[PDB]
Formats: C-alpha cells, structure tokens, sequence
C-alpha cells in the first residue's frame, strides 16, 4: 500500500493523528501523510475524516491544499497531501523582527480570499482559519489547509457545531452563541490573520471567552497599513455578520488593485 | 441576512445542479439486483424514517442515507439478508456527515435488533466509503426545498411541512422517483404543497432561478399527485405517522386536492 512512500520526518500531530513528510520512491514527489487510526471495534471512521476527505475531494483550487490520494488499509487511513514548505505562523515567527513586505501581505491575503470564496461558492465553511492551518511554498503561493473542522452548509444555514474555530480567531456571533452562523465567521478569521501578517502578533489574544469579547469590544466599539488596507480590515471585522464584507466582495476591494505575486524570504 | 448567503446563493444553486447529475444513482438498478426488489427498498427507507424519528435526526440526514443506499446498490449486488446492513451503515455515515451529535455505533446496532454485530456495521461502513469513493456531499431534495422556501411571501409553516412531507414520500418509491433529479422532485413538492394550502402555484421568482415551469415539472407532479393521493393505502406508513405530529403542524392529515391543471 505504502511501500512506495519513504518517511522523511514528523511535521505535526493532533487527535487527527501524526503528520509525516514523505517521498514517493518512484516519482520523487514529496508529500505530507496524515495517518488516521481507525477504531474498527468501536467508532469506525471518525466524522472529522469523513468530512475532511469528502470535502477536499470536491474542492480543486490553486489556493486549497491538494488531497492527492487516500490509502484504505483495514486498520489505518493514510491521507496523501501535497507538501508545502511551511505554515504562515512559522513564517510570521521567523519574520517577527524583519517584518513581512506589504506586497507579500497583499498577495497572501488576495490568495486566501480566492481560496475561501471558492469554499463559500461551494457550500463549505472551513471554521478553523488560523496561521497554523495556512501553508506557503517557496514560490509565493499560500493555501487553505486542515479541513478537519469544515462543514458542508445548506441555504439557509441551520444550527451547526458551536465548538468551532480556535479562540483567538473566533467571530463574535460564535462567542455569544447566536443560534445561527455563516460564511461571515470565516471572513472574521481572515480579518484577524490580515492584521496578524502586518504586526506579526495576534490581534485578539484572549485568555478566555470573556477576555476575547472584551478585546474585540475595546478595539471595535494596525500602524503600517495604508488607508485602503485599514478600510478592508474594518469591513472584514464588522461586528454585524450581515454587514461583514464577503470574500467575493473583498476580492474587488481597491486594496488589491495593484496586487502582484512575490516570492518570500525563506 | 448573511444566513441566506446573498453573495453565494446562486453560485451554490448552480453547483448543486451539476452535482445532482453526477451523484445520481442508476435508474432501474433494481432490475439488475437478482435478490432484492423495489418493495424491499421501500421497507428499508420507511424504517430509516422511523430511525430518524426515534433519534431526532435531521431530515437532511435521512435524504443523504437514501442517496448513499441507491448509489451503493447501483454498483454492488446485495443479498436480501444484507440489505438492512447496507442501510444501517448508510444512516451511520450520513449521521457522521450531517449531525452535530450523531448517535454512537452501538445505537445503530441496537435498532437492527441484534441482526448484525457491531463489527459488521463498522466493516460495512468502510465498504460503503470505498464504493462511494468518499463522495458523501450529495445534493438532496431537502437542500433544494430549503432554498425554494426563501421565495415565499409570506412564509407559511404549513406549506414548508407539507413540502418536506411530499419530498420524503418520494424516497420510499424507487419506481418512479429514481428517474427524477432531486431539484425536479423538490419543485414538484413545493408547488403541490402551496396549491394544497394556499391555492397559489409555482412562483415566478423560482422559474427564473431554476428554468423549471409547470410545463417541465408536469410528469413529476403527476406521479407525486398520485403518490399523495394513495399515501393512506401504501404499505409504508412511517412518513404519514411522522407528519401527524405538531412538530410538522399535522399536514399529513390534510386532504390532497382532487385536481391541478
Ligand atoms: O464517477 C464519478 C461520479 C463522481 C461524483 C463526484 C465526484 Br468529486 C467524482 C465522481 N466521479
Ligand atoms: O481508494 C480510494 C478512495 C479515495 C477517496 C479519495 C481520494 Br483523494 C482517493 C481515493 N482512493
Ligand atoms: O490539511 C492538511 C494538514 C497538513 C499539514 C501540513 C501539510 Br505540508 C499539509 C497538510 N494538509
Ligand atoms: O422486518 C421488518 C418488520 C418491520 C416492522 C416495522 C418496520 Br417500521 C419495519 C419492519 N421490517
Ligand atoms: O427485525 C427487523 C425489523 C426491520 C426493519 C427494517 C429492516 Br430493512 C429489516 C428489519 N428486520
Ligand atoms: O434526492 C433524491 C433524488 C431521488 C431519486 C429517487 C428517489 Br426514490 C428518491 C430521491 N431523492
């Protein structure tokens, strides 16, 4: 099954399982393997995996991580993904002193929005956007990854899982436990991330649900950003979900009228 | 508001329209199954309804499982003794996909009255995933209705119920409803429900979205009207029982209209 793959090193973990970097011996392609243990006498295939696999099959876009293959043993599920050099968080950390040039920020944000509008256009909430789940290569691409908390939504939306999105990146409609939530939640996350690429520190690093709320309140009710930058950010971070800019709309925004595609300092 | 995804409702409609064409079972797969029949399927679907009701599952879940079953039986010969195992695994999968709090496996074993072991259910789950190649995000009748109901004025909660009811009745009967797309079945149901309650018919606003007229939707409405007409006589009665409750406003008790156009 897996005779063709050579383990190279471990690159992360989770209840998901263990994530390895690996090499195809025949093609030389470098991949990431997610190993998902199956509970063959208790629970079977985890609902996380069923959603991640089925949703990633449908989504083929240059800015969504590519699921290459699924290897079905009787005891293990291996998800073969394209390898990307690293995540945005490590890039931000490495950039803490030097900063991230504004062309890169724009490019990265432009791509994230393209990726996410494709999600939204296809009935899919991601629900876990944060720098750790966004991957970059050496050539200037960034992609949405970790669809483990994603969900196929209907129109109009119904009540979905409350326990979604890492705290820092969670929209106010979720913090307050509003009966309904929608695409707006993912935009909020990208909002937080935009701010974060500029300052290289999280916008709303709450210690708890109340701390989070207060941080959002005092801030809404980033120095180096131009007027257009600041405009888009505030529309991405609108309190009202109905008023919050959409991914599709944000792609038009003037901020992007001059967007290029730089390679990063790796 | 954003709950109705204004910037995406259309893109999503188009995408669903295409997916339904690809996530569609074989028409008369049942003629190529030597060991099982339309009647056995009807028993199976009707039981899934009752399961859904017992466990307070979403209707969306029920619709998904039915899609999973028909696609599965489109590829794999199944003996009679194993039909219920396919259905149980399907409902489990659909529950993992769709529900916030799915029932545990042990509950899926329980409802089969210990006909099958937990191992059989879990092994069938895996088989089903393989045969479907993990394509679980099927568009359902329900996913169309939920959209169609936005083009109401006002919203009537009797029409909604009655539309859901009719859509579900179609799940029972491979003959004829396999030959119709979920989007087409959904429209037929919307109209029938409106007429029955309001006297109003298939909205114009929904003609422009879909490209479906009472013209294109005639065959299905005919069949549906028949099914609605004969529902109290039908061997399977879980859906009628389901919609007698206050939850669904009691629309299965309503009298069908004698005629249309
Ligand atoms: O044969 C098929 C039918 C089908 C449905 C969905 C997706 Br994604 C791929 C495929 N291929
Ligand atoms: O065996 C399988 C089923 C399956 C699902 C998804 C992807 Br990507 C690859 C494969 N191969
Ligand atoms: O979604 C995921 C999780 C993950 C982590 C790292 C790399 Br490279 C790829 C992927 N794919
Ligand atoms: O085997 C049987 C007998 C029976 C009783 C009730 C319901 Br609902 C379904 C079935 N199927
Ligand atoms: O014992 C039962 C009850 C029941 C419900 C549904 C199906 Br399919 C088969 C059976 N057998
Ligand atoms: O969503 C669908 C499409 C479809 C085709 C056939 C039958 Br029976 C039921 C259903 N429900």
């Amino acid at each position: 099954s897996m005779e063709n793959f050579q383990k190279v090193e471990k690159i992360g973990e989770g209840t998901y399982g263990v994530v390895y970097k690996a090499r195809n011996k025949l093609t030389g392609e470098v991949v990431a393997l997610k190993k998902i243990r199956l509970d063959t006498e208790t629970e079977g295939v985890p609902s996380t995996a069923i959603r991640e696999i089925s949703l990633l099959k449908e989504l083929n876009h240059p800015n969504i991580v590519k699921l290459l293959d699924v290897i079905h043993t009787e005891n293990k599920l291996y998800l073969v993904f394209e390898f990307l050099h690293q995540d945005l968080k490590k890039f931000m950390d490495a950039s803490a002193l030097t900063g991230i040039p504004l062309p890169l920020i724009k490019s990265y944000l432009f791509q994230l929005l393209q990726g996410l509008a494709f999600c939204h256009s296809h009935r899919v909430l991601h629900r876990d956007l944060k720098p750790q789940n966004l991957l970059i290569n050496t050539e200037g691409a960034i992609k949405l990854a970790d669809f483990g908390l994603a969900r196929a939504f209907g129109v109009p939306v119904r009540t979905y899982t409350h326990e979604v999105v890492t705290l820092w990146y969670r929209a106010p409609e979720i913090l307050l436990g509003c009966k309904y939530y929608s695409t707006a939640v993912d935009i909020w996350s990208l909002g937080c991330i935009f701010a974060e690429m500029v300052t290289r520190r999280a916008l709303f690093p709450g210690d708890s649900e109340i701390d989070q709320l207060f941080r959002i309140f005092r801030t809404l009710g980033v120095p180096p950003l131009d007027e257009d930058g600041r405009s888009l950010l505030s529309q991405m971070l609108h309190y009202d979900p109905n008023k919050r800019i959409s991914a599709k709309a944000a792609l038009a925004h003037p901020f992007f009228q001059d967007v290029t595609k730089p390679v990063p300092h790796l | 508001g954003v709950n109705e995804v204004p910037d995406y409702h259309e893109d999503i409609h188009t995408y669903l329209r295409e997916m339904e064409v690809k996530c569609k079972p074989k028409v008369g797969y049942m003629k190529k199954q030597p060991d099982i029949t339309n009647s056995m399927r009807a028993i199976l679907v009707d039981w899934l309804v009752e399961v859904g009701e017992e466990y307070k599952l979403q209707n969306e879940t029920l619709h998904l499982a039915v899609n999973y079953i028909d696609r599965f039986l489109s590829s794999m010969s199944v003996l009679r003794g194993k039909l219920q195992l396919v259905g149980t695994a399907a409902m489990l999968l659909a529950s993992k996909f769709e529900e916030i709090y799915p029932p545990e496996v042990a509950e899926f074993v329980y409802i089969t009255d210990d006909t099958y072991t937990k191992k059989q259910v879990l092994r069938m789950e895996h088989l089903v995933l393989k045969v479907l190649a993990f394509d679980l995000a099927a568009p359902t009748i329900n996913q169309f209705l939920t959209q169609y109901f936005l083009h109401q004025q006002p919203a009537n909660c009797k029409v909604e119920s009655l539309a859901m009811f009719l859509g579900e009745l179609s799940l029972i009967d491979a003959d004829p409803y396999l030959k119709y797309l979920p989007s087409v079945i959904a429209a037929a149901a919307f109209h029938l429900a409106l007429y029955t309650v309001t006297g109003q018919s298939w909205p114009e606003s929904l003609v422009q979205k879909t490209g479906y007229t009472l013209e294109t939707l005639k065959p299905c409405l005919l069949d549906l009207h028949q099914t609605y007409l004969r529902a109290p006589q039908h061997a399977q009665q879980s859906i009628r029982e389901k919609y007698k409750n206050s939850k669904y406003h009691g629309v299965s008790l309503l009298n069908p209209p004698e005629t249309l156009n």
